C-alpha cells in the first residue's frame, strides 16, 4: 500500500484563455458554463475612475477641475459623517509609512488593512526572497489631497494626495549582498500615493492603491550590476538585418 | 553457469567507477569564425551546415516545378539566380532557377 | 442524473463541476467529515439572513449569508472570514488577487435581532395564520426568511413570455369535463374515425 | 458527387462473365432485340403507394441503358474490342420494356468501349441512347373483348423487328 | 422605466433586517394554534394464493 | 417538413434562448383529453429539435445553448403521461376493480423465490402450447437448502448493517457530547 | 410505442393504432457524402422504417420515397478505474431520400486588457519597480 505513480510536470504551453477554448474544442473536450447564485466580493477596484496627470514643473480650465473634486466629496460624507478633509493627509502618512515598515518585518497580516488588494502583490511579489530595510527619515513638503473623486452596487472613493519627503532604502538579495539603493544616505522623493476605500461597506477603511508616475519624472537610481540584453536568437536559414 | 555468491556494491564501484567506463573528455572543440558556435576541429558546424541545407532544399524544391515529373533530367548546366540578377556571360544557354529570395551573403556567384 | 460515491465529501464547488470532479474523482477514497446531524425542520439559517459571527479571524461582524450548504452544515458569509487568493494566473503573469471567503459553521455564526442589531438565540413558533415562523429567545421579536434570487435567475416580476411560452390565461382555463371515456374513445369521435371490426378474444397466460 | 454505395449499390466478388446469350462459337453473336417483362415488386401501382410517381419512367429507361450496355459490349468484347482497342465501328441494339401493360421502346449505339481513366482521359465521344414514353398497348380486358387496344403501339414493335442489316452491293 | 423598478427591489432586498423592526409588533402563539383544533393491502400478499 | 427539427433561424448562434416554465401534473389535469393529446405532439416536436441540436453541438464540439430546455420538456412530456394514466386508472377501477391493466399471478419458479408473473397474449389455450407447459412454476425438495442459505445470507448482510449504525451513532456523541438529549 | 404491449391481431380484426408515440428521433449530420435528396436520422431500436415514414408523414407532412436503416455497434472497449468495460450505447441509423425532387442540406446551426499590462525591464536587473526612491 501507499502507491501513487506521478508524472513529470506538463508545463501547458498556452496560456491565454481564448487558445485554451480554442484548442479544447479541437480535442473535443466541452466544457459546459457555470451555474451559481455565488459571486465573488471585490473589496477594491481594479483602477483608477480618472486619471490624475499632475502639472509640469511641479517638481479657467484650471479653476473649474477643483470644484469638480469638491463635488465627489459630498459622496464621501454621505457614508461618513465624522469625516474632514484636513486630517487625512496627515493620516496618510500614518498609513504610507505604516505600510513600509510591514516590508521590513514580512507583516503580511497585518499590510492587508493597509493597502489594497490591488497594491499588495506590487509590493511584495518581487521582494519574496529578498531583504528590505526601509526608513523615513524626516519630511520636507506637508501633504495635499490634490483630488478625490468616486465612482458613478458598491462605490468606492479614490483620494489622491502628494507627497515630498526623504527616504533611505536599502535592498538585499538572498544572499544578503547589497542589490539597490544606500542604507546611509536618504534622498528626495516626490510620489503622489493613491487610496481608496469601500464607502458601502461598513467595515471599509482607506487604503493604499496605487502610485501615479509623471511622465516627467527623473530617471531611478541607477542598480549596481551590469546587464546584457542580448540579441534576436535567429536560426540558421534566417539572416540578420541591421 | 550461476553466480556462486553475491557480489558486493564495493566490488562493484570498482568495476564501475574503473576509468576506463568513465567519459573521457574531448580536447577537439572549437568555435565556428562565422557564426560562434561550437563544432570539432574534423567536423563541419552543425549551424552552418544546417542553413545550406534549407537554402539547397527550396532550390531543389524549384527544380521539380520545372521538370514536372520523374526522368526528366538535362542535359546542360544549371544555374541558380536571385532577385536583382540577370543571366551573366558564361551563364548563357542553361537551366535557371529563379529564386523570390536575397542572394545570400555567403552564398557567392561564380 | 447524480453519480456520488457512498462517502462523497462535500466542498465549496458545487458537485459536478470541473474542479469537483479534479478534487473528488471517483477513486479516492478519505475518511468520511463527522456533521452534527440537524432536521431540515430544525435549520434557521438561510441564505440572505444577517449572521454574527462569534469565532474567527474577524469575530462581531454582521453579513450576509450569500450561500449554505446543509450536507456540511456550512454558512459562507460575504466579506468576512476571508483569505486571499490569486485568481486568473497564467504562466506569465502572477494573476490578480482577490478575497474568498472561508465556510463557517453553524455554531460559529449568531443570527441578529432586526430590533437590536445583537446576536440572539431563536426558537420557532406559529403566528395566528398558524404560519411556521422563527421568534429570538431574548426580547421575541419575529424573523422572516429573507427573500433571496432564485437559483435559476428567472425574475416573475420582470418575465416576458416568447413565442413558445403558453400564456396565463391560456395555462390556467379549465377545459376538462369528468367523464366515463378514455383518451382513444374520446378522441376518436373527435378525429371523425370510425372502425365498425370487433376485437376477438385472446387467452392470458 | 459521392460513392455508389449510395445508391444504393452493394459489392461481391465472384466469376466474371462477358456473355451476349451464347458462348464464342455461335456464329449468332450480334444483337437485334432484346424483351423486357418488369418484376411484380416494381410494378406501377406500388410505386403510386409508395410516392415514387416520379420514378415510374425511371425505372424503364434503367433497365434499358444497363442491359442494352451489357448486351452491346458483351458483342464488341466477341470481336476482339476492349478498353485499349476501342471500337472501331459502332455496336446497336433493340430493347422493348414492359410491365404486362404498359410498353417502352429503347435503343442503344455502343460508341465507345474506353471507360477507365487511363483511356477515357482523352476519349471525346460517348454511348448514346434513345427511349420513348411508356404508353398502354391496351385500355381494359373484359371477359374476351379487349378494349381501348392501341395499335400504334403494336407498329413500333413490327419496326424493331423489320429492321435488318444492310445489305452488300 | 423598466430598469429603474429593478433598482427598487435589489434595495429593499439588500437591507430587510430594518424593514422587519419598522413592521408593528405581531403576537405569536408558542405553539401552533391550528394543529391542536385540526387534529384533535398485505405487504405479502403472494401468502394469500401460494400458502 | 423539416424545418421542424431544427429552431428558429434567428436562434441559431446564440449562446442562450429565454424558455417558460415547464407544465405541471396539475395544469395538465384542468386539461381535456383532447387537448392533452394535441399537446403531447406539440411537446414532441420541441423535444426532437432539442435532441437534434444536443447531437449537433457534439458533432461541433461546442456547449447546447440551454440544456435545461430538454429537461424542461422531459418532465412535461412525462407529467402528461401521468395524467393520463391517472384518468385511466381511476376509470378501470369503477368498471373492473382492477388495479392493474395487464393481468398475471403470483408464483413459484424453478429456483424457488416468488416472482410476478405477467401474462402474454396467446391464441390456443395453455394446455395446447408446446413451448408454455416446458416452463416450470414449482420447485422440488433440492430447492429448500438453497432458500435457507439465501435467507441467512440476507439476514447477515441486514445484521451489519444495523450494527453499524448503531457505531456511527455511539461514535457521533465522543465529538458532539451535548446530543444526550 | 416501446416498452409497451402490443394488442394481438387476428384474421379480421381492427386495426391497431397509437395515439401517442413515445419514439423520439434526432436528425443528425452525415459523416461522409450522400445525395441531395437523402436525408439522415437516429431512432431507437424498436423503430422499423415503415413507421418512420408513417412517422414522419403524419407529424411533419413530409414526403418519403425510401427509407433504409441499419444497425450500429457501441464500442464496449472502454474501461473503468476498476478495469471493467464501459459500453456505448447501440444506436439504429436511418437514411431518408425525399420523393418530388425535394433537396436537403443540413443547416449551420452554429454561425460565428491583455495589451494593458506593464512588464519587467531588463536594464532593472530584477530590482523591485514599486520603490520609486
Ligand atoms: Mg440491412
Ligand atoms: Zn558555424
Amino acid at each position: 500500500t501507499k502507491k501513487r505513480f506521478t508524472p513529470p510536470i506538463y508545463q501547458p504551453k498556452f496560456k491565454t484563455e481564448k487558445e485554451f477554448m480554442q484548442h479544447a474544442r479541437k480535442a473535443g473536450l466541452v466544457i459546459p458554463p457555470e451555474k451559481s447564485d455565488r459571486s465573488i466580493h471585490l473589496a477594491c477596484t481594479a483602477g483608477i475612475f480618472d486619471a490624475y496627470v499632475p502639472p509640469e514643473g511641479d517638481a479657467t480650465e484650471r479653476m473649474k477641475k477643483t470644484m469638480a473634486s469638491q463635488v465627489s466629496i459630498r459622496r464621501i460624507k454621505d457614508y461618513d459623517a465624522n469625516f474632514k478633509i484636513k486630517d487625512f493627509p496627515e493620516k496618510a502618512k500614518d498609513i504610507f509609512i505604516e505600510a513600509h515598515l510591514c516590508l521590513n518585518n514580512s507583516d503580511h497580516d497585518r499590510l492587508h488593512t493597509l493597502v489594497t488588494e490591488h497594491c499588495f502583490p506590487d509590493m511584495t511579489w518581487d521582494i519574496k526572497y529578498k531583504t528590505v530595510r526601509w526608513s523615513f527619515v524626516e519630511s520636507l513638503e506637508p501633504s495635499h489631497v490634490v483630488q478625490v473623486r468616486c465612482s458613478s452596487g458598491n462605490v468606492y472613493g479614490q483620494i489622491t494626495v502628494r507627497m515630498h519627503t526623504r527616504q533611505t532604502l536599502a535592498i538585499y538579495d538572498r544572499f544578503g549582498r547589497l542589490m539597490y539603493g544606500q542604507e546611509d544616505v536618504p534622498k528626495d522623493v516626490l510620489e503622489y500615493v493613491v487610496f481608496e476605500k469601500q464607502l458601502t461597506n461598513p467595515y471599509g477603511s482607506w487604503r493604499m492603491h496605487t502610485k501615479i508616475v509623471p511622465p516627467w519624472a527623473p530617471p531611478k537610481q541607477p542598480i549596481l550590476k551590469t546587464v546584457m540584453i542580448p540579441g534576436p536568437q535567429l536560426k540558421p536559414e534566417e539572416e540578420y538585418e541591421e | 553457469a550461476a553466480p556462486k555468491n553475491r557480489r558486493t556494491i564495493e566490488v562493484n564501484r570498482c568495476r564501475r567507477r574503473n576509468p576506463q567506463k568513465l567519459i573521457k573528455v574531448k580536447n577537439n572543440i572549437d568555435v565556428c569564425p562565422e557564426c560562434g558556435h561550437l563544432k570539432q576541429k574534423h567536423v563541419l558546424c552543425a549551424y552552418c551546415y544546417e542553413k545550406v541545407c534549407k537554402e539547397t532544399a527550396e532550390i531543389r524544391r524549384q527544380i521539380g516545378k520545372q521538370e514536372g515529373g520523374p526522368f526528366k533530367a538535362p542535359t546542360i548546366e544549371t544555374v541558380v539566380l536571385y532577385t536583382g540578377e540577370t543571366p551573366s556571360e558564361q551563364d548563357q544557354g542553361k537551366r535557371i532557377i529563379e529564386r523570390d529570395r536575397k542572394r545570400p551573403s555567403w552564398f557567392t556567384q561564380n | 442524473k447524480v453519480t456520488l460515491p457512498p462517502h462523497y465529501r462535500y466542498g465549496m464547488s458545487p458537485p459536478g463541476s470541473v474542479a469537483d470532479k479534479r478534487k473528488n474523482p471517483p477513486w479516492i477514497r478519505r475518511r468520511p467529515v463527522v456533521v452534527e446531524p440537524i432536521s431540515d425542520e430544525d435549520w434557521y439559517l438561510f441564505c440572505g439572513d444577517t449572521v454574527e459571527i462569534l469565532e474567527g479571524k474577524d469575530a462581531g461582524k454582521q453579513g450576509k449569508v450569500v450561500q449554505v450548504i446543509r450536507q456540511r452544515n456550512w454558512v459562507v458569509v460575504g466579506g468576512l472570514n476571508t483569505h486571499y487568493r490569486y485568481i486568473g494566473k497564467t504562466m506569465d503573469y502572477r494573476g490578480t488577487m482577490i478575497p474568498s471567503e472561508a465556510p463557517l459553521l453553524h455554531r460559529q455564526v449568531k443570527l441578529v435581532d432586526p430590533m437590536d442589531r445583537k446576536p440572539t438565540e431563536i426558537e420557532w413558533r406559529f403566528t395566528e395564520a398558524g404560519e411556521r415562523v422563527r421568534v429570538s429567545t431574548r426580547s421575541g421579536r419575529i424573523i422572516p426568511k429573507p427573500e433571496f434570487p432564485r437559483a435559476d435567475g428567472i425574475v416573475p416580476e420582470t418575465w416576458i413570455d416568447g413565442p413558445k411560452d403558453t400564456s396565463v390565461e391560456d395555462a390556467l382555463e379549465r377545459t376538462y369535463v369528468p367523464c366515463l371515456k378514455t383518451l382513444q374513445e374520446e378522441v376518436m369521435e373527435a378525429m371523425g374515425i370510425k372502425e365498425t371490426r370487433k376485437y376477438k378474444k385472446v387467452y392470458w397466460y | 458527387k459521392c460513392k455508389p454505395d449510395k445508391l444504393p449499390l452493394f459489392k461481391r466478388q465472384y466469376e466474371n462473365h462477358i456473355f451476349v446469350g451464347s458462348k464464342t462459337a455461335d456464329p449468332c453473336c450480334y444483337g437485334h432485340t432484346q424483351f423486357h417483362l418488369l418484376p411484380d415488386k416494381l410494378r406501377r401501382e406500388r410505386l403510386l403507394r409508395q410516392n415514387c410517381a416520379d420514378q415510374i419512367e425511371v425505372v424503364f429507361r434503367a433497365n434499358a441503358i444497363a442491359s442494352l450496355f451489357a448486351w452491346t459490349g458483351a458483342q464488341a468484347m466477341y470481336q476482339g474490342f476492349w478498353s485499349e482497342a476501342d471500337v472501331t465501328r459502332p455496336f446497336v441494339s433493340q430493347a422493348v420494356i414492359t410491365d404486362g401493360k404498359y410498353f417502352s421502346f429503347f435503343c442503344y449505339q455502343l460508341n465507345t468501349l474506353a471507360l477507365t481513366t487511363q483511356a477515357d482521359q482523352n476519349n471525346p465521344r460517348k454511348n448514346i441512347c434513345w427511349g420513348t414514353q411508356s404508353k398502354p398497348l391496351y385500355e381494359t380486358i373484359e371477359d374476351n373483348d379487349v378494349k381501348g387496344f392501341n395499335d400504334d403501339v403494336l407498329l413500333q414493335i413490327v419496326h424493331f423487328l423489320l429492321n435488318r442489316p444492310k445489305e452488300e452491293k | 422605466e423598466m430598469t429603474r423598478q429593478l433598482r427598487e427591489r435589489e434595495q429593499r432586498m439588500r437591507n430587510q433586517l430594518e424593514l422587519a423592526a419598522r413592521g408593528p409588533l405581531r403576537q405569536t402563539f408558542t405553539h401552533n394554534p391550528l394543529l391542536q383544533p385540526g387534529k384533535d393491502k398485505s405487504k405479502y400478499p403472494w401468502h394469500d394464493t401460494l400458502g | 417538413g423539416l424545418e421542424e427539427f431544427f429552431d428558429d433561424p434567428k436562434n441559431w448562434g446564440q449562446e442562450k434562448v429565454k424558455s417558460g416554465a415547464a407544465w405541471t401534473c396539475q395544469q395538465l389535469r384542468n386539461k381535456s383529453n383532447e387537448d392533452l393529446h394535441k399537446l403531447w405532439y406539440v411537446l414532441l416536436k420541441e423535444r426532437n429539435m432539442l435532441l437534434t441540436l444536443e447531437q449537433e453541438a457534439k458533432r461541433q464540439r461546442l456547449p447546447m445553448p440551454s440544456p435545461e430546455r430538454l429537461d424542461k420538456v422531459v418532465d412535461s412530456m412525462d407529467a402528461l403521461d401521468k395524467v393520463v394514466q391517472e384518468r385511466e386508472d381511476a376509470l378501470r377501477l369503477l368498471q373492473t376493480g382492477q388495479e392493474r391493466a395487464r393481468p398475471g399471478a403470483w408464483r413459484r419458479d424453478i429456483f424457488g423465490r416468488i416472482i410476478w408473473h405477467k401474462f402474454k397474449q396467446w391464441v390456443i389455450p395453455w394446455h395446447l402450447n408446446k413451448r408454455y407447459n416446458r416452463k416450470r412454476f414449482f420447485a422440488l425438495p433440492y430447492v429448500d437448502h438453497f432458500l435457507r442459505l439465501e435467507r441467512e445470507k440476507r439476514a447477515r448482510i441486514k445484521a451489519r448493517k444495523e450494527n453499524l449504525e448503531r457505531k456511527k451513532a455511539k461514535i457521533l456523541l465522543k465529538k458532539f457530547p451535548h446530543l444526550a438529549e | 410505442a416501446r416498452n409497451v404491449v402490443y394488442p394481438l391481431y387476428r384474421l379480421g380484426g381492427p386495426q391497431l393504432r397509437v395515439f401517442r408515440t413515445n419514439f423520439f428521433i434526432q436528425l443528425v449530420r452525415p459523416g461522409v457524402a450522400q445525395p441531395e435528396d437523402t436525408v439522415q436520422f437516429r431512432i431507437p431500436m424498436e423503430m422499423t422504417r415503415v413507421d418512420l415514414r408513417n412517422y414522419l408523414e403524419g407529424i411533419y407532412n413530409v414526403p418519403v420515397a425510401a427509407v433504409r436503416t441499419r444497425v450500429q455497434h457501441g464500442s464496449n472497449k472502454r474501461r473503468d478505474h476498476r478495469n471493467v468495460r464501459i459500453k456505448k450505447p447501440d444506436y439504429k441509423v436511418a437514411y431518408v431520400q425525399l420523393a418530388h425532387g425535394q433537396t436537403f442540406t443540413f443547416p449551420d446551426l452554429f454561425p460565428e486588457e491583455r495589451q494593458q499590462r506593464q512588464s519587467s525591464d531588463p536594464r532593472r536587473g530584477g530590482v523591485p519597480s514599486w520603490f520609486g526612491l
